[PDB]
């Protein structure tokens, strides 16, 4: 469920991030080992981004 | 406050 919301940007430094813009939603977000990072779908693709960049949907 | 990424690992 839980998909997010951008609220400032970021882009990816490691190949498994995501480069994300404000306003966008991330898709099937889901918690991960790593603190203060979650996974999710964007423009077709799955990847790692900053927690605390955005905010949940609901 | 700008948010920053928390490093990796």
């Amino acid at each position: 469920m839980v998909d997010y919301i951008v609220e400032y940007d970021y882009d990816a430094v490691h190949d498994d991030e995501l480069t994300i813009r404000v306003g966008e939603i991330i898709r099937n977000v889901k918690k991960l080992q790593e603190e203060g990072w979650l996974e999710g779908e964007l423009n077709g693709r799955r990847g790692m981004f900053p927690d605390n960049f955005v905010k949940e949907i609901k | 406050g700008p948010p920053l990424p928390r490093p990796r690992v």
